[PDB]
């Protein structure tokens, strides 16, 4: 939904949250958790880019995308 | 305290914090909406949003100007900020003046 | 940081224009002036002064008491530093970048 945290199996509302997790629609669990299914694949919060990519776009014990 | 490698660490001072609400391009960067100062865990509009742990009482923020580092609150103190440029090459640091 | 009993307080500005809300400074920049100046005494206005042969950045010095000589293109800020002439503080502005 539009006011919720992106991730598939998460309703956490973030009308209440920081702008900068309201703008990209993740909670703060979700944004720092290691993987994440989000539109039914397996995601990792990139700092970099504040998005969620597939996890092979990730080197090794990295939060951001190569 | 003054560069950390290639990273210049660029102290600013301002009459408060309104002031810098007119600072371009950087007030964009801040949550003006946020009580202490923070810092950024990564270039995005409204980053800073990390509490800085026991900051100077005149402290008003922390913006690295690239890259990522880890990003909590009051966990890192200032210094030990200074150390998590990670290849920012500017840190700027927003303090706000006090007569002695 | 320090001539004997002078301070010497650099401060660092995001403009020219974020000193025109600071309190005590601003009365005594003389913002019809381009250049960084420095003051001969204490008045408003009174950094009318011409710094000589100033680095990149500097946007002007301020004595917070006391008289020396003031003329134009004649002082550099390294020998501004030693004509603090009782002055407690000087201040050196400074723009970023
Ligand atoms: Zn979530
Ligand atoms: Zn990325």
């Amino acid at each position: 939904g539009s006011r919720l945290c992106q991730v598939d199996r998460c309703t956490v509302n973030l009308t209440e949250a920081k702008q900068y997790y309201r703008r990209h629609r993740v909670c703060e669990v979700h944004a720092k958790a290691s993987a994440a299914t989000v539109a039914g694949v397996r995601q990792r919060f990139c700092q970099q880019c504040s998005r969620f990519h597939e996890l092979p776009e990730f080197d090794e014990a990295k939060r951001s995308c190569r | 305290e003054e560069r950390v490698g290639d990273m210049r660490i660029v102290n600013i001072t301002f009459s408060d914090i309104n002031s810098i609400k007119n600072f371009q391009p950087f007030s964009q960067y801040f949550d003006f909406t946020l009580t202490g100062p923070r810092y950024n865990g990564n270039i995005a509009q409204f980053a800073m949003i990390w509490k800085i742990k026991n900051p100077p009482h005149n402290l008003l923020g922390v913006f690295f100007d690239n890259n990522t580092r880890d990003d909590e609150d009051d966990k890192y103190t200032l210094e030990e900020l200074k150390q998590m440029g990670n290849g920012a090459k500017n840190m700027y640091i927003f303090w706000q003046y006090e007569q002695k």
